[PDB]
């Protein structure tokens, strides 16, 4: 619902005011986060299993950073090389630098908020951190941008989104998870949700495509089954949401459907 | 005492906890051996050295080894991108072809991505502490430690540093500010969150911390004095021995921060800071 418009906004007031203008590449960090799905995913599985939530505003956050600091790598002109550009804005110099220190921007803005104290005991803390770096590190997105570097067309080799676009939601579930103290059980329960409804809103829109950035789907195979595949990551996303019991997980399956469409 | 023996023996440790962070099995492979030629490319290990150090001096050496190997994977991001043609090129260096000449730039890109990441995630990882760690207190310093090592990496560190330079004669005031933040940051980084992990007090933390800031700056105005022997620079500003005078300035300076320590242990720290000055590189 639109419940999702009012985490945006708010995220996006945290934002600004964690990055301020003072001096120095800080007007160009600006103009990466500010110039769906995974920040919000997170919040409200945080509800889940009912934790405050300031407590999880924070994760949010620091994932849309985490977003864009691999996003301004990923239209690099060393990249895709085809058409404003967070890069061609500042340079590719201070386009390098910017993202460089967005990273450890998130890390630092977590360490902040996501008060450690009280709910959210530290050991959950350095878990939820391992989970940022993890998301973006060799093993998941890092290891999704570089398998799609251009070949394509595999049955199964074809699922890079998994690691491109899978495993950025996948966290933001594990995340929201353990906040609110969720167990081994939901543990992989939740975040195989995330993996697989990271896939869904991307590879749905890849019909038509401000985003962030090759081996689509469709022009990879037969539509019939893409839009098969479609039906298999809604009905597994579905059951791993059902698990759950004792509602309100109304809110964790709208999330399904509002990706058919916006 | 003999100081060169501990580097070598802790260089090799350091290597060898990289070398352990880093499986050249899983699947994105040419991604982690390129994390590998980057990382496991020889160097002295010196800010992996002061962290730990700082960790003995304050609580043992093994506490704070995953540290020791981000902030070598931090530095070692800061070098596979310094590389790339887009900043500053030289693509090689040492012996070694630069990161960009063997895989190209967009694995450069990664490489130096998916450190930063597992310095951060090695950090974290609880898998990669020792056991005979006071587990109590020991999780809230990890989180103090990586707020450390994330407040000197971004907009307040190096990145601040890497920038200035790329901004392009030249004032003092903002000549040490750059190297202060360049390379006296990850310095700073490396000897605190060695100190926290070691568990020392805000005393010991801070005396370590402007002991780091003055040898970070130690260290580049030796690096813009050693390249006469055999870009604005510090003897250009001052003079030759202006530079020398000043150099012997801030070694002086960080030895009087090891005043609250005992010699015994910070024996380390001191004939580091020696090496730093009268290295003939």
């Amino acid at each position: 619902r639109l419940y999702w418009t009012s985490l945006i906004a708010d995220v996006e007031a945290e934002l600004d005011a964690a990055m301020p203008i003072r001096t120095p590449i800080h007007s160009a960090m600006r103009y990466a986060v500010l110039p769906r799905a995974p920040p919000v995913l997170c919040v409200a599985a945080c509800e889940l299993l009912g934790a405050p939530r300031e407590a999880a505003l924070p994760a949010a956050v620091a994932l849309e950073m985490l977003h864009a600091a691999s996003l301004v790598h990923d239209d690099l002109p060393c990249f895709d090389a085809a058409p404003p550009s967070t890069h061609a804005a500042y340079g590719t110099d201070m386009a390098v630098l910017a993202g460089d220190a967005l990273f450890p921007l998130a890390y630092t803005h977590v360490i902040a908020h996501t008060p450690s104290p009280d709910p959210v005991p530290h050991a959950v803390l350095l878990r939820v951190l391992g989970e940022l770096a993890r998301a973006v590190g060799s093993t998941g997105m890092a290891a999704g941008q570089f398998l799609d570097l251009a070949a394509l067309g595999e049955a199964e080799v074809m699922k890079v989104l998994t690691k491109k676009f899978g495993e950025m939601a996948e966290c933001s579930a594990a995340c929201g998870a353990m906040l609110g103290g969720a167990g081994p059980d939901e543990e992989a329960a939740l975040r195989r949700y995330g993996r697989t409804i990271g896939v869904l809103y991307q590879l749905v829109d890849d019909i038509r495509s401000n985003g962030k950035m090759n081996a689509s789907v469709l022009r990879a195979l037969g539509m019939d089954r893409a839009l098969g595949i479609v039906e298999e990551l809604k009905a597994q996303a579905k059951m791993e949401a059902d698990r759950f019991g004792d509602k309100y997980g109304e809110r964790v399956l709208p999330l399904y459907s509002f990706v058919d469409y916006a | 005492f003999d100081f060169n023996a501990y580097m070598g023996e802790k260089a090799a440790a350091v290597n060898r906890a990289l070398d352990a962070s880093i499986p050249a099995d899983e699947p994105p492979a040419a991604l982690h051996e390129a994390m590998r030629y980057a990382l496991l490319a020889g160097g002295k290990r010196v800010r992996p050295a002061l962290c730990l150090a700082a960790c003995a001096v304050v609580g043992r050496e093994a506490w704070a080894m995953p540290a020791a190997a981000a902030v070598e994977m931090v530095h070692t991001m800061s070098l596979v991108h310094d590389d790339l043609p887009c900043m500053d090129d030289d693509d090689l260096r040492r012996g070694k072809p630069t990161c960009h000449v063997v895989y190209g730039e967009p694995i450069a890109v990664l490489t130096g991505d998916a450190l930063l990441s597992l310095s951060f995630h090695h950090m974290a990882r609880f898998d990669s502490y020792p056991p005979d760690i006071d587990a109590d207190k020991h999780p809230a310093r990890v989180v103090r430690a990586i707020g450390e090592l994330a407040r000197c990496i971004g907009s307040e560190g190096l990145v601040a540093g890497q920038v200035v330079d790329l901004e392009m004669t030249v004032p003092l005031e903002r000549l040490e500010y750059i190297h202060l933040h360049k390379t006296a940051a990850l310095l700073e980084a490396s000897v605190v969150i060695g100190a926290i992990l070691g568990g020392g007090s805000d005393e010991q933390i801070e005396s370590l911390r402007m002991y780091a800031r003055s040898i970070g700056l130690l260290f580049q105005v030796v690096d813009d004095i050693l390249d006469v022997t055999k870009k604005t620079t510090y003897p250009k500003l001052l003079g030759l021995e202006k530079s020398r005078e000043f150099a012997e300035k801030l070694l002086s300076d960080a030895r009087e921060q090891l005043s609250g320590f005992d010699q015994e242990t910070a024996a380390p720290l001191l004939h580091l800071a020696n090496y730093i000055a009268y290295r003939q590189n």
